[PDB]
């Protein structure tokens, strides 16, 4: 049931640029849908960054900059610190099912 | 002159390299670009068209018989070298030869550019940019 | 009660976008549209769940003479937000917008501030040929810009033994400015003592060939399948044989590397840090620090630090700056007299034996 | 500030009900403006969205799991509850009561998952 | 940078802000664009010398090479016998 | 090595793939440039090996396809791309657009030009249909249908047998009218 | 008819001469274009 | 629009004030102009295309028509005896 698809793993040097991709099929997720990501510390619950593929919430760094184009979804972070490994989600709504899913969850490590 | 190397521009490539605000600038200006990619499309076929009609005049491959001896009339120099692995004619290895090509095209230069160490020459300088050749429909070896 | 089974579409759901008119062309459009060969999710009756409403919805439904109504509209479905409401009754419509309270089965029991009363001919047109094999299959396409609700419907007439494979526009019948808000979607019953299918629409890129007299014979995409994009893209519904250049194909860079030089260059902050003789304050031991990389992290690891305070810099802007010259005073001193060592201070010390200039652009260390 | 308190057995034998209930604190769960809704997540898999309710009683809810999934509300006591039958060995999972999915203004499209408990590890044994 | 503050476009993005940078872009976008279109010109009077060159190769082989062509100083100086051609890169080289 | 990776070597940015190297870096040397001015090998500096650089991805994609009264199958060409890079490098992009694609169709048979995911190579010498680019024809063929994808064959192959002695003359003859438009 | 007038029909304005007609405007549509979107016919707002 | 409010230039001149909509229109003109520049270059290419084949049709008619061309693979392939001339819609048809 995993319409959007991510990469198992990823990781980088502190203070570097690393990037976190999510992509849909083309007659589920559409132009239209919006892409939101989630962190989830392990044993913790998720926490939102980024909201409406350009928005954060208040608390949320500057540092996490995402982006969608036509179905493709991506992230960006500048200045990587070892608070941020974590396990990283995207989700957005299906049309077909009439219900929101949830990426495969990507590692992010700190070298 | 038969034809000259087949380009194969793009607009998006070439004057915004991957920058949505550039691409978006550029769709602005309406499509300034798709009749580029039309004559560029139209000269690549001009060209395909000329070597067809320049070189297969003939429907039936023929070729010469095992011997060679025509009334002491000694060819050798133009006929087909079966020695040569590329079966070309003495003449036209010259002819090859004293040519040298900066494009070849028919390289897919890929995979070396990563492995050049020395100039990053025209063409792996032009695929730097968004700037593409073809290869001709007709291989080298066919038209021989 | 009611299912939730699942069926192909099939290539259904196209209206007229506008309202211009065209005659033997292959106009081109980027609206609303729901999305070839995709699944509807196909409902039934024997509680009328609440389906959401994004960017509009398909709704299609057969039924032998009448077990629907209307539909109800609008957020949060009560006192609180506006609503909307098209029950249909036996030859009228009752189209208005208001603040329906509830009713859980005669439909509302509320009207305070709300008008827009809209009354015209019925929507549901029921003709049979003296049978009831006759079972005409109605679809309605709705939509919400910028206000102004729209309407379109055709009741085709294909018995609804099966989802038809066969194409039928949509024509519109009601355009009016609601100007109101509208995210779910229900649906009414009727009472006298193989329904229902919904879809979802997305923006998409459509190629509709309009016939002679305006009405639409066929469309295909450009986001279904290869051929459907080089037929969009190609302007035409038959492409001759050949070959035919669509778009380009890229590759993004899949991981980031960064590599700086193996310099090491560790500047003398150990030998500072792992001194024993550090010097009072009357005699400020100042070392010059030049020709290293100044690399904090000796810096955290060999001191317990109670006061890291920063005036000119960021404390965790330290790796990012490159510095003309970095000078270490290292002295022994009180607690109180840790805090007195700011710039703009005053005191014993910091008057008489080590004075901190207003304009510092450095840090201060303290580890007892 | 919104906390969401859900609890329930944390073991349950194979193949009956299976129940846990969240609690709202700081808030109201009669909030028209906002939905309500649980996701599960298996360890080393990733989130699943298992339903979502709104306190009228219309239920948001995946087909996938539609003959087994039934969640209730009340707005008396301020309880999200959720039900679960028929659990399997593939049930093991940690469950989440979220808000989310606004009402007043934003499409059922755009709607982002917003406030999150701490999670129940729940699992099935013999 | 056709008079632009650089030519550099990732340059120029990054360090000026869009609303005021896209006069930049805009002016870069235009000299770019002005100098692909030469580019396509001349390639297109290019295409149009060679193809009356490659017209005149094919009639050159249609008429020497297979059969002997009475036009004087058509197929080499002088009366004509034969043609073999040769192939060349780009190009085609006869033996009259 | 050998991925489309971003490279930010010693204060040089760019986006580009790399390997190992086999030229002579003076000693002093530390970066790499042309005629044209473009950036080719830096040296590594933790390493002080030889690395290049290449243009991340380029290639454009083309459909070819008989004719929509024929059948609705395609075989899709990406040119001048070799194509594990097409399939690894499917995941992670734009979907509508820029293909997806999944390779199923005897994927992958690189050719000089690219490669036609949804063809299968042959051995034969059928006439081209529709020609691809370096020597390599597609045609629609019955096995029971399918797009196979074949060298060209310049004609029927013959010969006549020059003989000291041998001379045919033709003994009948035709008449035909061809078309030529102008 | 059949004069240079100048047109302001139901918000739409232009310059042209207009004469009757023979084709078969859907009941709903109300207005004309073409391939390269250009207004060609307009429905009479009191005439039909 | 090319980069500026509108297209349209009824629009635009009733819309802002002649001194700085000036720099739109001036704009527009710019664009416009370069359109019908390349559109009336576009055309010469064309022409001059059409002007060498029209020749090659004259010289066929003037040889093949009016008397037998030895020239051979000219006037049809293969040995040439006739060529009868038709009308087409810019362009002419011939029967060899
Ligand atoms: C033809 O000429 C070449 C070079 O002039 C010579 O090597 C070859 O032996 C000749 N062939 C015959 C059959 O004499
Ligand atoms: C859609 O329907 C097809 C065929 O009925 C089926 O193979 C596919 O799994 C369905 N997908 C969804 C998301 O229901
Ligand atoms: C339907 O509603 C209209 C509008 O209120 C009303 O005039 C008509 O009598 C109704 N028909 C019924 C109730 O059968
Ligand atoms: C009453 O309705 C009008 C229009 O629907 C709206 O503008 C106004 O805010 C409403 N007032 C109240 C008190 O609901
Ligand atoms: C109830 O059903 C009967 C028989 O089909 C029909 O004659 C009658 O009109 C129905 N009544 C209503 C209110 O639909
Ligand atoms: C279009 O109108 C003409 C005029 O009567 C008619 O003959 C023709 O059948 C119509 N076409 C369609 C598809 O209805
Ligand atoms: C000095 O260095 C020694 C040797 O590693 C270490 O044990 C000690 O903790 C250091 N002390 C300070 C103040 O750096
Ligand atoms: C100051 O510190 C440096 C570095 O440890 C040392 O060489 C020098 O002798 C010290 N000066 C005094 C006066 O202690
Ligand atoms: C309706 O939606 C628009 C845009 O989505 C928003 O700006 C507006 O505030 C909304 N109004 C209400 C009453 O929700
Ligand atoms: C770079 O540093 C590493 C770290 O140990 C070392 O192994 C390597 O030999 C160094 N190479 C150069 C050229 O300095
Ligand atoms: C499609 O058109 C070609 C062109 O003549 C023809 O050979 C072929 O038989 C046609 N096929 C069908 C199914 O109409
Ligand atoms: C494609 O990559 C493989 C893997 O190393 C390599 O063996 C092959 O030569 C490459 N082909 C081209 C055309 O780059
Ligand atoms: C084509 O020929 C090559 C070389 O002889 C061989 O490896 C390959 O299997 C052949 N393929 C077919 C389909 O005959
Ligand atoms: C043709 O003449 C050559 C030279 O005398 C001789 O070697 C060859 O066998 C002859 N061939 C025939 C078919 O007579
Ligand atoms: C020459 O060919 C024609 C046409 O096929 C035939 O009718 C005639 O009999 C042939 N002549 C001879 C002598 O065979
Ligand atoms: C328009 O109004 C006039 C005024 O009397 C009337 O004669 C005519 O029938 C009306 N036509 C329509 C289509 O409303």
């Amino acid at each position: 049931q995993s319409v959007l698809t991510q990469p198992p793993s990823v990781s980088g040097a502190p203070g570097q640029r690393v990037t976190i991709s999510c992509t849909g099929s083309s007659p589920n997720i559409g132009a239209r849908n919006d892409v939101h990501w989630y962190q989830q510390l392990p044993g913790a619950a998720p926490k939102l960054l980024i909201y409406g593929n350009s928005n954060r919430p208040s608390g949320v760094p500057d540092r996490f900059s995402g982006s969608k184009s036509g179905t493709s979804a991506s992230l960006a972070i500048t200045g990587l610190q070892a608070e941020d490994e974590a396990e990283y989600y995207c989700q957005s709504y299906d049309s077909s099912l009439s219900g929101w899913v949830f990426g495969g969850g990507t590692k992010l490590t700190v070298l | 002159p038969v034809s000259m190397t087949k380009t194969s521009v793009d607009c998006t490539m070439y004057i915004c390299g991957d920058s949505t605000e550039c691409s978006n600038l550029l769709l602005q200006y309406g499509s300034f670009c798709t009749q580029l990619k039309r004559a560029l499309t139209g000269i690549a076929v001009e060209q395909d068209k000329n070597t067809q009609e320049v070189f297969a005049q003939v429907k039936q491959i023929y070729k010469t018989p095992p011997i060679k001896y025509f009334g002491g009339f000694n060819f050798s120099q133009i006929l087909p070298d079966p020695s040569k692995p590329s079966k070309r004619s003495p003449i036209e290895d010259l002819l090859f030869n004293k040519v040298t090509l900066a494009d070849a095209g028919f390289i897919k230069q890929y995979g070396d550019c990563l492995g050049d160490i020395a100039a990053r020459d025209l063409i792996c300088a032009q695929k730097f940019n968004g700037l593409t050749v073809l290869p001709p429909l007709l291989t080298d070896e066919m038209i021989a | 009660t009611t299912t939730q089974s699942y069926t192909n579409s099939f290539t259904r759901g196209v209206y007229y976008p506008d309202k211009v008119f065209r005659s033997s062309v292959l106009h081109l459009t980027q609206d609303l549209f729901l999305p070839f060969f995709s699944n509807v999710t196909w409902f039934h009756a024997i509680d009328n769940p609440v389906l959401p409403f994004n960017d509009g919805v398909y709704f299609a439904s057969t039924e032998k003479s009448n077990i629907i109504r209307g539909w109800i509209f609008g957020t949060t479905l009560d006192s609180k937000t506006q609503s909307l409401l098209i029950v249909n009754n036996a030859t009228n419509v009752f189209i208005k917008v208001c603040e329906f309270q509830f009713c859980n089965d005669g439909v509302y029991s509320s009207a305070n501030n709300c008008t827009f009363e809209y009354v015209s001919q019925p929507f549901l047109m029921d003709l049979e040929g003296k049978q009831g094999n006759f079972k005409n299959l109605r679809e309605f396409v709705f939509k919400n810009i910028d206000g102004y609700f729209k309407i379109y419907s055709k009741h085709t007439p294909i018995i609804g033994r099966d989802f038809p494979q066969g194409f039928s526009a949509l024509e519109p019948l009601v355009d009016l400015p609601i100007g109101i808000n509208i995210t779910r979607f229900q649906t009414l019953l009727a009472l006298n003592r193989a329904d229902y299918y919904v879809g979802y629409l997305q923006p998409r890129t459509f190629l509709l060939k309009y016939n002679e007299n305006g009405t639409i014979t066929d469309a295909v995409d450009c986001a279904l399948d290869p051929l459907s994009e080089t037929k969009c893209t190609l302007k035409s519904f038959t492409v001759e044989k050949g070959i035919y250049q669509t778009s380009n194909f890229r590759v993004q860079p899949t991981e980031s590397i960064v590599r700086f030089p193996n310099v090491t260059n560790l500047c003398p902050f150990h030998e500072v840090f792992n001194a024993t003789r550090f010097a009072s304050v009357y005699a400020w031991n100042r070392t010059r620090i030049s020709n290293c990389v100044a690399d904090y992290s000796v810096l955290y690891n060999f001191a317990p630090f109670f006061a890291f305070k920063c005036y000119g810099v960021s404390p965790t802007k330290l790796n990012d700056l490159c510095f003309t010259n970095v000078y270490a005073d290292s002295f022994v001193i009180k607690g109180n007299e840790v805090s007195q060592i700011a710039p703009g201070q005053t005191g014993n010390i910091a008057d008489y034996n080590y004075k901190l200039p207003d304009d510092f652009t450095g840090c201060v260390i303290a580890w007892n | 500030q919104l906390q969401l308190q859900e609890s329930g057995p944390g073991l349950v034998k194979p193949s009956e009900t299976l129940s846990l209930t969240c609690t709202v604190s700081n808030g109201s769960i009669s909030s028209s403006t906002f939905y309500w809704g649980w996701v599960r997540q298996p360890p080393g898999r990733g989130l699943e969205w298992i339903g979502s309710i709104y306190y009228s009683g219309s239920t948001y809810q995946n087909p996938s799991l539609k003959s087994r999934a039934i969640i209730s509300v009340d707005t008396s006591k301020n309880q999200l509850s959720l039900k679960l039958t028929s659990v399997t060995a593939a049930d093991t999972a940690v469950y989440y009561c979220a808000r989310h999915w606004d009402v007043v203004v934003l499409a059922a499209a755009r709607s982002w998952f917003d406030t999150w408990g701490q999670g129940t590890l729940v699992t099935v044994s013999s | 940078k056709f008079g632009a503050i650089s030519s550099v476009l990732n340059d120029i993005l990054s360090r000026l802000d869009p609303p005021e940078a896209e006069v930049q872009i805009d002016r870069l976008i235009t000299g770019r664009l002005q100098s692909l279109q030469t580019y396509v010109t001349q390639q297109l009077i290019r295409a149009a010398e060679i193809r009356a060159s490659a017209n005149l190769a094919a009639t050159k082989m249609s008429e020497c090479v297979l059969g002997q062509s009475k036009r004087v100083d058509f197929c080499g100086k002088g009366y004509h016998l034969m043609s073999f051609p040769q192939s060349a890169p780009h190009g085609v080289v006869f033996l009259h | 090595k050998n991925k489309c990776v971003n490279f930010n070597f010693n204060g040089l940015t760019g986006t580009g793939v790399l390997t190992k190297s086999n030229k002579k870096f003076l000693p002093f040397q530390q970066f790499g440039r042309d005629i044209v001015d473009t950036t080719d090998a830096v040296r590594d500096p933790q390493t002080l090996e030889i690395l290049d650089i290449t243009p991340c991805s380029f290639g454009g994609v083309s459909v070819i396809t008989p004719g929509t009264n024929t059948s609705n199958q395609v075989a899709v060409l990406y040119q001048g791309v070799n194509c594990t890079e097409v399939s690894v490098a499917i995941h992670a992009d734009q979907l509508t657009p820029t293909w997806r694609v999944y390779s199923t169709g005897s994927n992958v048979f690189q050719t000089r030009a690219g490669c036609l995911i949804g063809a299968e190579y042959v051995n034969n010498s059928y006439e081209c249909d529709i020609p691809i680019g370096a020597g390599i024809c597609a045609s629609y063929q019955t096995q029971s249908q399918s797009i196979i994808a074949y060298t060209m064959s310049l004609g029927a192959e013959n010969s006549v047998a020059y003989s000291n002695n041998s001379i045919a003359i033709p003994t009948n003859f035709t008449i035909s009218v061809t078309t030529e438009i102008l």
